[PDB]
Formats: structure tokens, C-alpha cells, sequence
């Protein structure tokens, strides 16, 4: 992609392009990661900041102890939410996350769905394909997917493909200005923040507190932040 | 061929600089030892020095800010957080004994004919590579994994690569020493390094005695401890 | 050997050899590299089965079954649940009296010098495993010696493995290595459960504490020499 917008050009003051490939190829790929992250990022803490939460939490879904759902999302903003969870259900959160980004830089299955060098490299974005064959081998078929679950990409021309990867492109561009500006506005901060907003974590990069065996950190009160 | 070499890493190591022998320490026979023995006696010291500077800023900082094991061992006995220069002053004596006994080990291997000449090489003063360490492959009874590489990820590297992570290490090894010694010449007179003022404590006890300041005798050890 | 690449991309298609350490190369026994293969193959083959026998144990230990025999040794000993009555199945190997242990470990030290000798390998048509042969291999109890015949062999008693497809052994065998890796990773993670409370996500408030060491096979009321002087400190 040399330049989806023409006015813009190719803006790098860093000097971070026309560098080796393998770098070239790991930042176009941790450039549409971080935006779909974000792009995603910002549609659940919109679906959460509005009001979202489901009618479960049934049946000892906390540990042998039953605490609602509603329960955990009385606690504010998405920020409030991500510090109310157990330990072991953000855990095995971020397990799920890091098996299916593990399955993605998986060089086997990438070689085997008929791709290129692995860790995101040539075509970067591709998430392989977990079924068919040589894959997934031990029960569990998997009757979904990843991209395309339902089958709605079935038919796209290489032309279409990659004019909706440039809108993808952009759109995460956009989105990892927003996600981030959101996260200020919540933290003080931003332009126009208004529209109540809660209030905001330490610095929502805390992940995991009050948890045991290395959670014993008080140092989240400083380090400027 | 000697000269030449030392030229040529030195061009490479900085192009602007080049080689820099004020002292001419490279012109100088040291145990009347030729000029090839002398600069290979150089280069593995000055690496040497430069790793051993790397390792101890890690290290430094890792005592700095707290970063015990956990149970049982030798970091029972040090106070949880007394500063880096007081991480060896509480650690018991027979520890520090067989740390520098281990690093003494190391060397020796590093040094030993039968160690260099089994995986094919020759002492460093004898012609051989400065810096570099052979792998385990005469020490009796066998070693699960060597030194250098442990998982041996590293077997894929051009000589190419290996040239430019040697000239990496040399320049990392100086700014390391440069760094470390700013952190311990703060620690002794105050004013020294800008930069450090205020955030390393003063020591009173000698850097260069190792059991100065000697810690105590007790047995970690429990199940048959027959030495009481 | 490198057949063990082959084998290891049977076990997962995936993750084909994986060693860090490398240890296929290490030649802990300064014998032939075939000899250090065999051994760390027979190795994770016992392990295996030793901890998918100690994973069902552990499960129908923990949730009161027992045995309605006695364990007695005449008009007076355990009833075969007073040990269950002595907590979680970590306090009960230390209650099971003095020779239950002895005859316990004794009998699996028999059962392995059976496993070793060559002579009974030898007679089956394997040999050791690390002179060749077959790992896991268990002889014959019946054919080697044992001069009062005996019902069953160890390895099918029954008899119903008899005329089985090759393919589909050799698909047991890689089931079994798998299986073995799997219950391994189940029954310490039972183990540190007993000892460590804080560890995994699951298994909270499930397991008894056993204040007493899981490696110490003899226990504090065993009248064997020392013993005593053995367990006179603790630790981690
Ligand atoms: C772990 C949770 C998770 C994650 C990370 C994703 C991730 C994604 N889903 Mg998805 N999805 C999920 C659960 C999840 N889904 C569930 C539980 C359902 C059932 C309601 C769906 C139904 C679903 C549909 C119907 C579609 C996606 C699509 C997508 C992609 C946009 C993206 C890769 C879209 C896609 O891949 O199309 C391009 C799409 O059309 N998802
Ligand atoms: C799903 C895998 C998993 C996860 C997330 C953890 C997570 C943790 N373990 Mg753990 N552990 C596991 C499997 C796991 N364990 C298994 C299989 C074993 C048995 C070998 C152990 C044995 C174990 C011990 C012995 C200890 C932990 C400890 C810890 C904590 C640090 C942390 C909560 C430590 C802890 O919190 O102790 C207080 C600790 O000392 N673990
Ligand atoms: C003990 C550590 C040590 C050792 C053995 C070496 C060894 C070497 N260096 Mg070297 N170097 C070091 C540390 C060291 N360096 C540090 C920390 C820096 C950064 C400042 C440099 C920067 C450097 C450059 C830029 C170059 C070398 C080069 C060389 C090689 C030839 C020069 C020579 O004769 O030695 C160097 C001289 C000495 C080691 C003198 C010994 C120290 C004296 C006796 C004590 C002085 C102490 C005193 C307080 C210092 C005051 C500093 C200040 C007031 C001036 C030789 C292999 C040349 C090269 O690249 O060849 C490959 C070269 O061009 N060095
Ligand atoms: C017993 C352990 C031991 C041994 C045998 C060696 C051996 C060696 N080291 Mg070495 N080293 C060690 C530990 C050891 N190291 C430790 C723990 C460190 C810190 C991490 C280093 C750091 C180090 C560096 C940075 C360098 C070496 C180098 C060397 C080589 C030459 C050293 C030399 O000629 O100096 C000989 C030194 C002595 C004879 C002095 C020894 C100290 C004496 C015994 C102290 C006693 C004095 C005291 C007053 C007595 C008290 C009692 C009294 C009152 C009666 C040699 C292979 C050099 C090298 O390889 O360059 C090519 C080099 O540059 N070493
Ligand atoms: C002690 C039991 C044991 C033994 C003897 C073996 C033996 C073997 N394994 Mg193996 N394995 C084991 C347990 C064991 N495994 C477990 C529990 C798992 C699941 C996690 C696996 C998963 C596994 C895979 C995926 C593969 C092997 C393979 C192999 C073979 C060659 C590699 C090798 O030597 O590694 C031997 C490793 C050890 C002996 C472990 C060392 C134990 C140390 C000394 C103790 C402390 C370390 C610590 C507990 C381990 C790290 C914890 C980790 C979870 C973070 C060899 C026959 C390869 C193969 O199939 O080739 C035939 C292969 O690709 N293993
Ligand atoms: C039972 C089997 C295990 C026993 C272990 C043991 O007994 O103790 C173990 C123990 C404590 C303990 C115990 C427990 C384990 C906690 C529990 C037990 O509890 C019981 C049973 O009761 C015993 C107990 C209390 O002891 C602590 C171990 C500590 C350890 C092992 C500390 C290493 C420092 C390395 C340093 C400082 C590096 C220096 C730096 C070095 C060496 C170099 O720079 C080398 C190098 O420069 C050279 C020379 C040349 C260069 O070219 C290359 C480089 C640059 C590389
Ligand atoms: C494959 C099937 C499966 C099993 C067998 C388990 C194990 C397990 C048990 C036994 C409980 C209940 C224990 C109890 O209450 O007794 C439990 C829970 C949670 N889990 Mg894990 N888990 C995920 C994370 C998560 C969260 C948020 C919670 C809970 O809130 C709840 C919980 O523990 O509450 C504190 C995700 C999301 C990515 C997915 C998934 O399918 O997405 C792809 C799964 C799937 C599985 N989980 N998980
Ligand atoms: C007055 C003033 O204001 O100035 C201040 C400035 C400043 C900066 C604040 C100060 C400072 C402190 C300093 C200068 C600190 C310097 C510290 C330094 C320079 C520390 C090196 C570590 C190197 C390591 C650990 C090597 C790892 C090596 C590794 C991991 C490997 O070998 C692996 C590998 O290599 C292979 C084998 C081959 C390749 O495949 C590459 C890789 C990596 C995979 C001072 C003192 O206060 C002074
Ligand atoms: C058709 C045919 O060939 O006939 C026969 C012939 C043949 C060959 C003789 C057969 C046999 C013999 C037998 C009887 C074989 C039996 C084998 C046996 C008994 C196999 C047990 C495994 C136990 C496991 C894996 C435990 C895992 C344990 C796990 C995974 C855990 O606990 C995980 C977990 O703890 C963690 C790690 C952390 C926690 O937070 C979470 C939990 C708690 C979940 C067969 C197979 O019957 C078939
Ligand atoms: C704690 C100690 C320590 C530190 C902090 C450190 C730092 C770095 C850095 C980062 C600054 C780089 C980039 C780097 C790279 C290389 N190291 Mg070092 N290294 C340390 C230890 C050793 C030992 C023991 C050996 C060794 C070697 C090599 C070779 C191989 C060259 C070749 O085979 O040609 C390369 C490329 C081996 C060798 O032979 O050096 C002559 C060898 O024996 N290194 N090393
Ligand atoms: C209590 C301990 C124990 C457990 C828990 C256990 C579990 C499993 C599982 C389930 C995960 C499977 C799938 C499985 C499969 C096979 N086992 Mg077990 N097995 C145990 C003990 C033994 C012994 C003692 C021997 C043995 C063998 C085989 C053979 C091959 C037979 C043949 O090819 O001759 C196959 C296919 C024999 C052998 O290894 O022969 C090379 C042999 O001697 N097994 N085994």
C-alpha cells in the first residue's frame, strides 16, 4: 500500500520505512493489529458504556458462588468492568487470546492454508484456518471459523479484496486514534469529553490486579503515569 | 596481520574514531610474547571486562529494585531492600566462596588446552579467538547443555552476523563498563555522575575486598544436615 | 536414532520434535546415542503409565471409596477405611502401617527387576531398551521363569488385545504417550494442590492439605532404622 489517500502521502518522520522486509512486513502487521484491536476495543467499551449486559451468570458460574452479571457491570465504565472479574476468568481470558494468537503465528498452519512467512509476514492479517486437514486432529472439529464464520466473504475479486483491506487499513488507523483518545477522555484528558464517562483505571494498562503469586505490586501509584 | 586485524575491528567497532591507542599498549610485549599473543591477551580481556560489566549492570539494577528467588536459598538472609552494594554483605560467606570458586571453574574451562582442543581450537595468546568459550565436551562425566548457546539457537548465524554481534558485544561491553562505574563511583564520592546524584546510596565498605564486610555462617540446608 | 522426529510428528502434526535442552544428544550414560533415546523413551513410557494409574487413584481416593475388606493382620489393625478416615489420598499412603509400604515397594522393585533382565527380554524377542529393542515393553511373566505357573501375564490378562491390527497398536502407543503427558501434568497438578493452596485456576478449595512431604514414601510412624532421624527437618 503506497498511499490510500492521495493528499497524505507517505508520512514517516521516525525513518522506520525503507528498512529490511522482515521489519517492513512486522509493522504492517502490528500496524492492522493494533487497529483492529482498537477498532474492536472501542465497539465493546461503547456496547458497555451504554448498557449491554446479559441475562446470565446462572448455574455456579463464579466458583460454587453466583454473583450476576449485572453485578459485575455495576461498576461503572469498561475500565470498572476489566478490575471486577475473577482472577481465573481473566485468565482464561487471556489464554483463549493468546491460543488464537499463537494458532495466527503458527508457521505449520500457515505453510499448510498456503501462505508465507510466518509471525505475520507476507500477506500479513491472514488468520489461518482451523479445520479441513492436519489441524485440529484431536476432536474438537470446529464448526465455526475465524474470518467468515457465516460464509458472507465467500466470492471478493483480488481488486475488491484489497480495496477493503485499505479501508480496513484506514479505519484502523482511525480507530487507534480513537480507542486511545476515548481512553483519555475517560482518564481526564482529550478534547470534548462530556458524556459523563465514568472515571478510568490507574492506567488500564495494569491488566490483571488482585491476583496471586506475583500480584504483590504496589507499585501502580506512580512512575509519573 | 596482528596490527591489521586490530585496524580493522577498530574501523569496524566505530569509522569515525578508528583506532585509538594513546597508551600503545598494542606495541607493548608483555611477557616478551610477540605481538600476536599480546593482542589476543588484549581482546579477550577487554571482552571479558565488557560482559562481566554487562552482567553486573543487569544484575545491579535486578538488586536495585528487589528481585529475590524466593525461599530457602541464600536470598533469605538479605533484607528486602538494602541497595545493590549490600546484596553482596548479607549473603553468607561460604556463598560468595563458591560463587567466585564456580566463576574460577569457568575460566579454567575457558583456559583449559583439553577444553579448547576438543571442540578444535587453540588459546587465544596461541592463536586462537578471543572471547570465545568452549563448550563442555571433555569434563569427565557429560553436561546436559553448553554455555555460549544453552538451547543452540543460534547454530543458523552467517559469519557475517557472528562478526557484527562481536563488534555489537565490544562497543555494549565498553558503554556497560562506563555505566557500572558510574553507578559505583556514585555510591562512593557523591557529585561524580550528574545524572546519579541522589539516587544511589553511599557505601562505606571496600568494592575491591570481596569478604570485607563478610556475611554470616548459617546452614540453609535442611534434611541430613550434618553440618550443623 | 532421528526416528524419534517421525514419531514426535505422529504425536502432534503441529509441534513436530520439540527440545530446547536438546536432550537427545545428551549422553547421560556415555553409552551410544541409541542407548540415551531408548532411556529417556522408556523413561516418559513409565511415567506415563505410572501417572495415569496415579490420576485414577487420586480421583476415586478423593471422594470416599474404599475397599469393604480388612487389612487387618488378625482380631485387630485398620479396617481399609480408617485410612480414608486419615484425610485426602496423601495422608493415607502415611497411614497404611509399617508393611503395607514395605510390601507396596517391594513388589513394584520386583516388577521392574522382572522388567530389566535381559534374559527374561531376551526370551520374550525384545531385548533392553536402551541395547535396542522396544521401549515400554513389559515381558512376559508367564514364559521368563516363575516355576509355580500363574493365571495371567501382567500386560493383557485377559487376553482381549490378542490378533489386534498393528497400525492400531502402534496408534495406542502414541495414545499412550500422549495420554501419559497429559495425566503427568494432572496428578502433580493434584500434588501441588495438596501442598501449594494458591496454585492453578481450577481445583480452589477442592483438595486436602496434607502438612507432610509428597517425596517421602515412609512416614513418621515407620519403626525402620533411622526414619526418624531422616524427618528431624523439613522444608520446601
Ligand atoms: C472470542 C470471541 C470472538 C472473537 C475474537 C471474534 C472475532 C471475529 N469475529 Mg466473531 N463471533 C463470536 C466470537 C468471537 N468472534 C461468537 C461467539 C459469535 C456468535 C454470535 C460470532 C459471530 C460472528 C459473525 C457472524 C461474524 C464474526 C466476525 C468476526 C471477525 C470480525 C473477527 C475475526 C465476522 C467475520 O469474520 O466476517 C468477516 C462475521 O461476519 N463473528
Ligand atoms: C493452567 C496452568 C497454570 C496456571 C495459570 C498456574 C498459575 C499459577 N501457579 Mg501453578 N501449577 C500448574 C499450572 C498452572 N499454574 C501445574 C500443572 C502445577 C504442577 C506442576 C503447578 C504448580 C505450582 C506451584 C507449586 C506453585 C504454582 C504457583 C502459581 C501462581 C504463580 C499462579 C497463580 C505458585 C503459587 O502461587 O504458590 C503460592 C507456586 O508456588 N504453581
Ligand atoms: C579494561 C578494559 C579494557 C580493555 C582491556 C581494552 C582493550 C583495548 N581497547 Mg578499549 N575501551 C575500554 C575498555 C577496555 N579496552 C572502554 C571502557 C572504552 C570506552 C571509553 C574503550 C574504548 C576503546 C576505543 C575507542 C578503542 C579501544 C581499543 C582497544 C584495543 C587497543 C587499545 C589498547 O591498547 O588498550 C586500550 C587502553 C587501555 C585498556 C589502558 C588501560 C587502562 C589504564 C592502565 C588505567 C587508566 C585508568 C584511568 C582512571 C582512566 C582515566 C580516564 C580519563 C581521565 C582519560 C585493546 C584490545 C581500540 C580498538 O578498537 O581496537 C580493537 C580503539 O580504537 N578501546
Ligand atoms: C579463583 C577464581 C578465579 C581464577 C583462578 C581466575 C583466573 C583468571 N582470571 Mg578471573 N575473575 C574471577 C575469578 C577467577 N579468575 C571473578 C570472580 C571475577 C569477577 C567476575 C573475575 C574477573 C576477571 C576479569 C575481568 C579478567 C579475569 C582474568 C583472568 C585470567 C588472568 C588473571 C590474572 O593473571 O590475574 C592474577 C591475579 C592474582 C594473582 C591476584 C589474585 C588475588 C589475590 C590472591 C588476593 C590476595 C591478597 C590478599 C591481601 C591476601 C589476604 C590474606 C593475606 C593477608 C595473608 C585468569 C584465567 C583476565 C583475563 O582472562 O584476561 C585475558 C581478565 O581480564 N578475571
Ligand atoms: C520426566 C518425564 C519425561 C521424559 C523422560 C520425556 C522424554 C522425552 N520427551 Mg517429553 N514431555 C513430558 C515428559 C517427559 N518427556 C511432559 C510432561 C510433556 C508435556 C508438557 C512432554 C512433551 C513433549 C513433547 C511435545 C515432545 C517431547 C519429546 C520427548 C523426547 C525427546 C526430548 C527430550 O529428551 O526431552 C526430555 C525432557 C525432560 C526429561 C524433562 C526434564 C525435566 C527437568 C530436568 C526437571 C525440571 C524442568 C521443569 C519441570 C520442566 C519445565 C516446566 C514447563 C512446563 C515450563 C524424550 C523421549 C519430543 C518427542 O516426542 O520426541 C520423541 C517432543 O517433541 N516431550
Ligand atoms: C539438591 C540439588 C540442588 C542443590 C542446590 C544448592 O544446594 O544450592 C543452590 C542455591 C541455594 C539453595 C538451596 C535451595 C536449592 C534453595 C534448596 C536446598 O534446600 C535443601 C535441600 O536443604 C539447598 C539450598 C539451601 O542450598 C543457590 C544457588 C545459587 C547460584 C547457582 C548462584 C549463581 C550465581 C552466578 C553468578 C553470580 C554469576 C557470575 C558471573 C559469571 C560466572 C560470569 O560472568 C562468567 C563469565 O565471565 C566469565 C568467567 C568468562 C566470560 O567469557 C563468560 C562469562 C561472562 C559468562
Ligand atoms: C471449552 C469449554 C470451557 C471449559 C471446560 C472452561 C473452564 C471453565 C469452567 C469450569 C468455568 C466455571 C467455573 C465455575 O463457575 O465453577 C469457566 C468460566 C470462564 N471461562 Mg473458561 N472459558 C473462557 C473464559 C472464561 C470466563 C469469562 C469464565 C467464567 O466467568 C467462568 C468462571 O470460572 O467464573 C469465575 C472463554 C472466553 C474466551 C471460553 C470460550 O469458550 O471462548 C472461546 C471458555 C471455555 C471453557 N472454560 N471456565
Ligand atoms: C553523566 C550522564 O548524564 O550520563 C549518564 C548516562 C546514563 C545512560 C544514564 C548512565 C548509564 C548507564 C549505562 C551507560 C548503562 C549501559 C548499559 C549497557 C550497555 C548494558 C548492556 C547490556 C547487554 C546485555 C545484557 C547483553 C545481552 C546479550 C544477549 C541477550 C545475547 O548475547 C543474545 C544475542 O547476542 C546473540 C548471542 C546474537 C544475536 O542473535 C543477538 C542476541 C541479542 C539475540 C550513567 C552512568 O548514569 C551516565
Ligand atoms: C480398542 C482397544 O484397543 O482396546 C483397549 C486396549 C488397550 C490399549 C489395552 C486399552 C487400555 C488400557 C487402559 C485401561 C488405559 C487407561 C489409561 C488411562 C487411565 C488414562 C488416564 C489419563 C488421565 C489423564 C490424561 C488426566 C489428565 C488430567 C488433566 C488434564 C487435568 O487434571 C488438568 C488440570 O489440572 C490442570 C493441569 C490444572 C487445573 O487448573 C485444571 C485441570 C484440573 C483440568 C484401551 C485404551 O482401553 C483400549
Ligand atoms: C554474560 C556474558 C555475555 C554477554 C553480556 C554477551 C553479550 C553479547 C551481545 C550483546 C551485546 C552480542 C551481540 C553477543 C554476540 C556474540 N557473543 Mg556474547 N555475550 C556474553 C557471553 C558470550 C560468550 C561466553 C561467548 C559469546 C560469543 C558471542 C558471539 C559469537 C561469535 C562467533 O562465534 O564468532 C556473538 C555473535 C561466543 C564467542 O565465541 O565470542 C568470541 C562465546 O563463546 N558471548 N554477545
Ligand atoms: C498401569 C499402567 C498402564 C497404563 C495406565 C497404560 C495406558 C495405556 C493407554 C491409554 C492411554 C494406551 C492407549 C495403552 C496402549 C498400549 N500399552 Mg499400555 N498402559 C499401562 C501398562 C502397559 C504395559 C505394562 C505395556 C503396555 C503396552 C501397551 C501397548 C502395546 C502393546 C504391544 O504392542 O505389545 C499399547 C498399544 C505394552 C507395550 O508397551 O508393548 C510395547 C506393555 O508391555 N501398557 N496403554
Amino acid at each position: 500500500a503506497k498511499k490510500l489517500n492521495p493528499t497524505v502521502g507517505l508520512w514517516d518522520p521516525l525513518g522506520i520505512a525503507e528498512t529490511s522486509p522482515e521489519t517492513i512486513g512486522w509493522f504492517r502487521h502490528a500496524e492492522i493489529k493494533h487497529g483492529r484491536v482498537a477498532m474492536a476495543a472501542f465497539v465493546g467499551y461503547c456496547v458497555q458504556s451504554n448498557g449491554i449486559h446479559f441475562p446470565w451468570n446462572i448455574q455456579g458460574w463464579q466458583g460454587t458462588p453466583v454473583v450476576s452479571f449485572a453485578d459485575i457491570a455495576a461498576a461503572g465504565g469498561p475500565a470498572d468492568q476489566w478490575d471486577a472479574l475473577s482472577t481465573p476468568a481473566k485468565l482464561q481470558i487471556l489464554g483463549v487470546i493468546g491460543f488464537l494468537e499463537m494458532w495466527s503465528e503458527t508457521s505449520v498452519v500457515l505453510k499448510a492454508d498456503g501462505q508465507e512467512h510466518y509471525v505475520r509476514g507476507g500477506k500479513p492479517g491472514y488468520f489461518p484456518k482451523l479445520s479441513r486437514s492436519d489441524e485440529m486432529a484431536f476432536p474438537h472439529p470446529v464448526p465455526l471459523n475465524l474470518w467468515d464464520p457465516f460464509g458472507f466473504t465467500s466470492k471478493m475479486t483480488p481488486e475488491r479484496k484489497e480495496k477493503a483491506l485499505l479501508a480496513e487499513v484506514n479505519n484502523g488507523r482511525l480507530a487507534m486514534i480513537g480507542i486511545f483518545g476515548m481512553i483519555s477522555a475517560s482518564k481526564g484528558l482529550q478534547v470534548p469529553g462530556l458524556d459523563t464517562v465514568g472515571i478510568k483505571p490507574y492506567a488500564g494498562e495494569v491488566m490483571a490486579p488482585f491476583a496471586a503469586g506475583d500480584a504483590s505490586l504496589p507499585f501502580v501509584s506512580g512512575m509519573l503515569e | 596481520s596482528a596490527k591489521a586485524d586490530l585496524e580493522a575491528f577498530a574501523k569496524e567497532c566505530n569509522p569515525v574514531v578508528g583506532y585509538w591507542d594513546p597508551l600503545g599498549l598494542a606495541d607493548l610485549p608483555l611477557w616478551g610474547q610477540d605481538q600476536d599473543a599480546v593482542i589476543g591477551w588484549l581482546r579477550h580481556s577487554e571482552i571479558k571486562h565488557g560482559r562481566i560489566a554487562m552482567a553486573g549492570f543487569v544484575g545491579y539494577i535486578a538488586h536495585a529494585n528487589g528481585f529475590r528467588f524466593g525461599g530457602i536459598g541464600p536470598q533469605n538472609v538479605v533484607p528486602e531492600g538494602a541497595s545493590a552494594p549490600e546484596v553482596w554483605d548479607s549473603i553468607p560467606f561460604l556463598a560468595k566462596l563458591q560463587i567466585i570458586g564456580a566463576i574460577g571453574v569457568l575460566e579454567h574451562i575457558s583456559e583449559d588446552k583439553n577444553f579448547l582442543a576438543a571442540d578444535g581450537m587453540k588459546h587465544y595468546m596461541r592463536g586462537g579467538k578471543p572471547g570465545y568459550f568452549p563448550t563442555f565436551s571433555a569434563n569427565v562425566h557429560p553436561m546436559p547443555l553448553n554455555l555460549f548457546d544453552p538451547f543452540k539457537w543460534s547454530k543458523n548465524a552467517s559469519p557475517e552476523k557472528k562478526a557484527k554481534g562481536l563488534v555489537t558485544e565490544t562497543n555494549n561491553g565498553r558503554l556497560a563498563m562506563l555505566g557500572l562505574f558510574g553507578f559505583l563511583s556514585e555510591s562512593k564520592i557523591p557529585g561524580s555522575v550528574p545524572a546519579l546524584s541522589g539516587i544511589i546510596p553511599s557505601y562505606d565498605g571496600d568494592y575491591m575486598q570481596p569478604f570485607l564486610p563478610t556475611g554470616p555462617d548459617t546452614s540453609l540446608w535442611t534434611i541430613g544436615n550434618l553440618w550443623a | 536414532k532421528a526416528e524419534l522426529e517421525s514419531l514426535a510428528g505422529k504425536l502432534n502434526p503441529v509441534i513436530g520434535y520439540w527440545d530446547p535442552l536438546n536432550l537427545a544428544d545428551y549422553d547421560q550414560w556415555s553409552q551410544g546415542q541409541e542407548a540415551a533415546i531408548g532411556f529417556l523413551r522408556h523413561a516418559e513410557i513409565k511415567h506415563g503409565r505410572v501417572a495415569m494409574a496415579a490420576f485414577v487413584g487420586y480421583i476415586v481416593q478423593s471422594n470416599g471409596i474404599c475397599w469393604p475388606w480388612a487389612l487387618t493382620g488378625g482380631p485387630n489393625g485398620v479396617m481399609h477405611s480408617d485410612i480414608l478416615a486419615a484425610g485426602g489420598p496423601a495422608d493415607q499412603w502415611d497411614a497404611l502401617p509399617t508393611a503395607s509400604k514395605l510390601q507396596i515397594l517391594l513388589f513394584v522393585g520386583g516388577l521392574e527387576l522382572w522388567s530389566e533382565n535381559s534374559y527374561v527380554l531376551g526370551l520374550s524377542g525384545e531385548k533392553h531398551y536402551m541395547r535396542g529393542g522396544k521401549p515400554g515393553f513389559f515381558p512376559s511373566i508367564k514364559k521368563g521363569g516363575i516355576p509355580h505357573p500363574v493365571p495371567f501375564d501382567l500386560f493383557d490378562p485377559f487376553g482381549l488385545s490378542k490378533n489386534a491390527s498393528p497400525e492400531k497398536k502402534a496408534k495406542g502407543l502414541l495414545a499412550e504417550i500422549n495420554n501419559g503427558r497429559l495425566a503427568m501434568l494432572g496428578i502433580m497438578a493434584f500434588v501441588s494442590e495438596s501442598k501449594v493452596p494458591g496454585s492453578v485456576p481450577a481445583l480452589a478449595g477442592k483438595i486436602a492439605p496434607y502438612s507432610g512431604e509428597v517425596m517421602a514414601p515412609f512416614a513418621a510412624s515407620d519403626n525402620l532404622p533411622f526414619v526418624a532421624d531422616m524427618l528431624k527437618s523439613p522444608l520446601f
